[PDB]
C-alpha cells in the first residue's frame, strides 16, 4: 500500500543511505544477496514500504541512487549491501560539480535530470500509487545542494500533495571543509523553503559531540556517523512497517509539527545511546529514555536548544511499554521545563508507540521537533554569506555558469526573513 | 557482521492470546411444594 520512495543524491547522499539500507534489511531479515531470512511474520507483512516484489523472491529497494562523478557509486555498489539495489537505479554522471551550486543546478544538471527523471517516475508508477518521498542530500557541497535540491523541485509539480521528507546536512560552524560553505545553502535554502513538506537538520559536529560524548568512541568514521542518523530515520517511520498501540506515518509527524506552512525545519534526536562500557550499568526505561531525550548533546543539530522556545516537539516511541509512563514522561517535562515550551500551543507533544524495538535494544525513541532555537543557523549562515558577498568573493564562478546574482540577494531576504518569523515566537 | 535474531511481538498476539472458555452448566432448579389440603366445608352442609 504505503510505499516511500528513497531518493539519495552527491557523495553524502549515497554514502548515509547505505547505512540506511543496511539497518533497513537488518530490521527486515534481508540477507544482501536479497533473499530472506528470519521466519517471522511481523518481518514481511510490510515490506512494500521500502522493497519491491523482482519476480525472483528477492527485494530490490525503491531507492534512487544519484551522482554527478562516478566516484562513491562505485564504492557504494562494491560494499557490503551494495549488490541489493539495481543498476538501473544508478544514474551516473562524468563531471562532477566542483562544490558549485551554480553548474550543478543550471548548466550540467539539466542533461542528467532526463534521465533520472524516467527512473523516479518509474518507481513511482509501477505501484498503485504511493506516500512520500525522502531525499538524502548535503548543503554544503555541489552535488548535493546543486543536483538533489533541483529534484526537489520539479516532484513538487508533478506530485504536488505527496508528502516530502528530506534529510539535509548543513555548513558546519567551527570547521569549515567545503571553503565554498554558505553559497550552496543559502541558495538551496530558497529553494527548500517552498517545495519541501518537511526537512529535518543534521550537522557534522553535532554527529561528532554524540560520538565523543556520549558513545565515548575515541575514532569517528563516516560510517559510524551515518550509522547515527540511519538509525534517527528508521525510526521516524517505524508504524509504517510495524504495528503499535498508537500509530504514526509522515503526514502525522507533518500536520502536528508545522502550524503555519513556511516554517518546517526540525530538530532530530535519538535516544537510547550507550558507551560501550556504561550499557550494563544503565537502566533502560521510560523516564530515562525521555531524559535523554531532552538534552543538547543529544541533537544531531548543532545548536542550542535552551537559547530558543520549543514550538512542537514529537517522539516516536518503539518497543513494548507503558502507555501511561509515555504519559505521564511528557506532561512531565511540560510543566518543569515550562520556559523551554511555547506558552500559546498547550500540550506541545505528541507521542506514538511502535510495538516492535530495534534491533538489540529493548526500547528506543526518535525526536522530530520544531524548533525556534534552528534561528541561529540561519543567521549564522547568514551572514557568513554576506561578510563575503559584500566583497564579491568567488561570485566569478558562480555567475559564469549561467546564474546572474539576482537570486543572490533574494535568496539572502527569502533568508533573513525566515529568522524573522523564527524570532517572534520566543 | 552478525545477523541478531529478529524478537518483536505485538500488543495483539502478546495479550489476545485464545483463552479459555469458562464452564458453565448450572441450571436454577426449583422444588414446588406440596399441595394443601381442601378440609373446607360449608356451613349447610355441616349443620343439616
Ligand atoms: N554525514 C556525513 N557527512 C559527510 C560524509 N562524508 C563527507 N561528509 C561531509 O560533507 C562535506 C563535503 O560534502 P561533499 O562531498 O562536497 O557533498 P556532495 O555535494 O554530495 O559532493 C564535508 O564537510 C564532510 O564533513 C558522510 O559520510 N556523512
Amino acid at each position: 500500500m504505503r510505499e516511500i520512495v528513497h531518493v539519495q543524491g552527491g557523495q553524502c547522499g549515497n554514502q548515509i543511505g547505505a547505512k540506511f539500507w543496511e539497518v533497513i534489511s537488518d530490521e527486515h531479515g534481508i540477507d544482501p544477496t536479497g533473499t530472506y531470512c528470519g521466519d517471522s511474520d511481523l518481518q514481511l507483512e510490510r515490506i512494500n514500504v521500502f522493497y519491491n516484489e523482482a519476480t525472483g523472491g528477492r527485494f530490490v529497494p525503491r531507492a534512487i541512487l544519484m551522482d554527478l562523478e562516478p566516484g562513491t557509486m562505485d564504492s557504494v555498489r562494491a560494499g557490503p549491501f551494495g549488490q541489493l539495489f539495481r543498476p538501473d537505479n544508478f544514474v551516473f554522471g562524468q563531471t562532477g560539480a566542483g562544490n558549485n551550486w551554480a553548474k550543478g543546478h543550471y548548466t550540467e544538471g539539466a542533461e542528467l535530470i532526463d534521465s533520472v527523471l524516467d527512473v523516479v517516475r518509474k518507481e513511482a508508477e509501477g505501484c498503485d500509487c504511493l506516500q512520500g518521498f525522502q531525499i538524502t542530500h548535503s548543503l554544503g557541497g555541489g552535488t548535493g545542494s546543486g543536483m538533489g535540491t533541483l529534484l526537489i523541485s520539479k516532484v513538487r509539480e508533478e506530485y504536488p500533495d505527496r508528502i516530502m521528507e528530506t534529510f539535509s546536512v548543513f555548513p558546519s560552524p567551527k570547521v569549515s571543509d567545503t571553503v565554498v560553505e554558505p553559497y550552496n545553502a543559502t541558495l538551496s535554502v530558497h529553494q527548500l523553503v517552498e517545495n519541501a513538506d518537511e526537512v529535518q537538520v543534521i550537522d557534522n559536529e553535532a554527529l561528532y559531540d554524540i560520538c565523543f560524548r556520549t558513545l565515548k568512541l575515541t575514532t569517528p568514521t563516516y560510517g559510524d556517523l551515518n550509522h547515527l542518523v540511519s538509525a534517527a530515520m528508521s525510526g521516524v517511520t517505524c508504524c509504517l512497517r510495524f504495528p503499535g498501540q498508537l500509530n504514526s506515518d509522515l503526514r502525522k509527524l507533518a500536520v502536528n509539527l508545522i502550524p503555519f506552512p513556511r516554517l518546517h525545519f526540525f530538530l532530530i534526536g535519538f535516544a537510547p545511546l550507550t558507551s560501550r562500557g556504561s550499557q550494563q550499568y544503565r537502566a533502560l526505561s521510560v523516564p530515562e529514555l525521555t531524559q535523554q531525550m531532552f538534552d543538547a548533546k543529544n541533537m544531531m543539530c548543532a545548536s542550542d536548544p535552551r537559547h530558543g522556545r520549543y514550538l512542537t516537539a514529537s517522539a516516536m516511541f518503539r518497543g513494548r511499554m507503558s502507555t501511561k509512563e509515555v504519559d505521564e514522561q511528557m506532561l512531565n517535562v511540560q510543566n518543569k521545563n515550562s520556559s523551554y515550551f511555547v506558552e500559546w500551543i498547550p500540550n506541545n507533544m505528541k507521542s506514538s508507540v511502535c510495538d516492535i524495538p530495534p534491533k538489540g535494544l529493548k526500547m528506543s525513541v526518535t525526536f522530530v521537533g520544531n524548533s525556534t532555537a534552528i534561528q541561529e543557523m540561519f543567521k549564522r549562515v547568514s551572514d557568513q554569506f554576506t561578510a563575503m558577498f559584500r566583497r564579491k568573493a568567488f561570485l566569478h564562478w558562480y555567475t559564469g555558469e549561467g546564474m546572474d546574482e539576482m537570486e543572490f540577494t533574494e535568496a539572502e531576504s527569502n533568508m533573513n526573513d525566515l529568522v524573522s518569523e523564527y524570532q517572534q515566537y520566543q | 557482521p552478525p545477523t541478531l535474531p529478529f524478537h518483536g511481538e505485538s500488543a495483539y498476539r502478546t495479550d489476545y492470546v485464545p483463552k479459555p472458555l469458562p464452564e458453565v452448566a448450572k441450571p436454577v432448579e426449583v422444588k414446588l411444594p406440596p399441595t394443601l389440603p381442601f378440609n373446607a366445608q360449608s356451613c349447610y352442609r355441616s349443620e343439616y
